[PDB]
């Protein structure tokens, strides 16, 4: 009528074993847990719709912090503007933000990215 | 006997120890002191005889640790700051007293320009310290000596700019009045919200060189590794998040990097001072344990 | 010379692999549908569930012994030809001092090996 | 290919539904929780007699109409009692909603009442006050009424079997003990008769009669912790036990059960149950409380919206 029989079994896993000699030092509970790859990425899928709620909250600010910055441009000594303040208007520019640029990096292979860490 | 100053950035704390006193029971004095809870962001930073700025460490006994006593009368001085950053305060930020530490220490970073902030965000920032300072706009109580002050913006904002004191204060006061329906916790947790999306806030920043003796910056972070060029603080040119990196070590100035995928190569970078050198470390355990833990919220309840 | 060394030797690993995928059973879909139980986790969840009722025996000590009370205000009124095989294993049981999580308890105490051998000389 | 007309029994009301010809267990089970808003779905199950005069709990992915519900003696409705199938191991840190405590609140009472459990004399009168306190609302002298109960509905046969003692004796008994309570909620005077009636020796015990390799006969209790061995005449008190956590494999071949443990070194153990049908049951009733075993101790499994 009907059978089964469980074949692969399969785990990926990250292990956690704390320890209170050095460092936070607190004795929190679990002090031996393990997550699994998919708990991870649960995880960090939650975390980024979290943010982009927030930035989907916040769309009346964002576009506030635009109209003042074109209101102020025409007083703009850009001489007395930094490293820091040219970078800044470049990323503005071409669109880019904090978190983007470092799920772009993260995509790339750990072993892209020792490398590319060698040729700089 | 030990005679103990501990400055946080929203109080001090004068009182006795006993010469026996370890570093975790320091910290646990401040903390239950303070009524703070979520005490693993946090640490007491002093200055060592070598000048080194150092992290108390919590099972060696106080006067072990080589705190310099001399230009201080003999008293122990300390700074209750937050060594650690949450990744997302809203979601992991539980006390308000918490919050209130981070509040200070982070506007403080940004006022004092330790982290760069645009011209138009600092005014969104500086309408919420006003907010928490002075509590909702309220045309009955408002006078224009509470913006008056030279100290609500970065002086590289108002330095790249040809206006007026009064111009900048309108500009805040215009934002203040905009949103006023709000407790002081809440304009507090508005400001780091903003704060935490800057592209240099949480990075601590370490001056390194690779192989090729390239000059670049090492920057830990509640997240991983970033690396950055050595003229461009805010945008990392590679990162490494913490869950890919299995091991780190330092030999004299050479760190070693070992990642959790076995089939990639080590990495290695210098760093010369070799107390920079135990920071880096233990920045890198510490970050690395918060992460972990973050993501099995239970070890984070209070 | 050296001020201090340190070695990591042994990393073991004691867990329970939970693959919760019903084909039959109970259906609801919840998440996460895998995950890792390592055991000192269950040890922790057995120490604070047996503590969860020990406070709940405390916060009732009233009502025990308002149980006890009445029990022995009726007792004279009591048809004993007319109790059940259940009821004298209960009260054989109340006079021993046994309850049911404590039986449990010691019963499990015992080795799994042991128990299958007592089990089968039933 | 005429549509199902079906009647389901919650211990609250009767819900009556027609499906589509082809409808799944699924289907009903659904349209059950939504209708009577339940989220905490796991404990539950639609029970029936099938065409083999054997009670039989409903599948979710079989079509309803090929799972042999018996049909002549109701007129052809499908008929069906909605029960708690799977118990909590602590009903006042696990059940989350209203309507959950008080379906189990509903059905547990009437397993003591009927004796199903066996009950002590004076805890029955413990939950008969709080019974009373349930329906009536907290003890009212204005309100109340002498002969607002009766002890041959508020307590186990069993009980009043026991003692020389007229029901109005019974009566002012429980009546002394309404007076009492604190004034709670009636879901919290729910919740406290189940935090009583889960200590009961008998309390969530599948009990099923088996068979050693000895021929001894015994009871299998298959509980929310694990499996239970009595002896033929003592249902109160197990012999031994083996906790869900410690058992790797659970099978039966005809009337022959065997038992896998975790622990490799220790044998299998082995015994006889003698008909298929309940040893169908035992199978489902182990891997369902073996599920929740694990899912308990990881909460986020057990949200609900």
């Amino acid at each position: 009528t009907a059978g089964g029989a469980e074949l692969t079994t399969h785990s990926s896993h990250y292990l956690v074993q704390g320890d209170n000699s050095s460092g936070i030092s607190d004795d929190f509970e679990p002090k031996e847990f393990i997550l699994t790859d998919n708990e991870m990425e649960q995880i960090t899928n939650e975390m980024e719709r979290n943010h982009l709620d927030y930035l989907r909250n916040s769309k009346q600010v964002q576009s506030q912090l635009q109209t003042l910055r074109s209101e102020i441009a025409p007083h703009k000594i850009e001489e007395n503007q930094s490293n820091l303040d040219i970078l800044s208007e470049a990323q503005i520019k071409a669109g880019e933000n904090k978190y983007s640029t470092l799920k772009k990096l993260k995509s790339g292979s750990t072993k892209a990215r020792v490398a590319f860490f060698e040729e700089l | 006997s030990l005679s103990v100053r501990v400055s946080t950035f929203d109080s001090e704390l004068e009182f006795k120890l006993e010469p026996r006193a370890s570093g975790q029971d320091l910290f646990d004095l401040v903390c239950r002191t303070i009524g703070l809870r979520e005490s693993w962001y946090f640490g007491l930073q002093y200055v060592d005889t070598r000048s080194n700025v150092s992290w108390l460490k919590m099972e060696k006994r106080v006067r072990d640790q080589r705190v310099e006593l001399h230009a201080s009368n003999n008293v122990y001085v300390f700074s209750f700051y937050a060594k650690f950053f949450p990744e997302n305060v809203s979601e992991e930020l539980i006390q308000e007293i918490t919050q209130h530490l981070f509040f200070l220490q982070v506007k403080q970073s940004i006022l004092s320009m330790d982290i760069y902030c645009r011209p138009e965000a600092s005014v969104l920032l500086a309408s919420y310290a006003v907010h928490v300072q002075y509590g909702p706009y309220d045309y009955e109580t408002y006078k224009d000596g509470m913006l008056a002050g030279g100290e609500l913006l970065p002086k590289g904002v108002t330095d790249q700019y040809q206006m007026t004191p009064e111009m900048w204060e309108e500009r805040i006061k215009t934002w203040y009045m905009d949103h006023e329906p709000m407790t002081r916790d809440e304009v507090e947790m508005e400001y780091l919200k903003i704060a935490q999306d800057l592209d240099m806030y949480g990075v601590n920043y370490f001056p390194i060189t690779n192989k090729n003796k390239t000059k670049l910056w090492l920057g830990v972070t509640s997240v991983g590794l970033n690396i950055y060029d050595e003229r461009d603080k805010l945008t990392p040119k590679t990162t490494f998040q913490w869950n890919e990196i299995r091991h780190v070590s330092f030999d004299d100035k050479k760190f070693t990097i070992r990642l959790v995928d076995a089939k990639v190569s080590n990495f290695i970078f210098y760093s010369q001072d070799l107390h920079i050198n135990k920071m880096i470390l233990d920045l890198c355990k510490g970050n690395h344990d918060l992460y972990m833990r973050r993501r099995k919220p239970d070890t984070m309840e209070i």
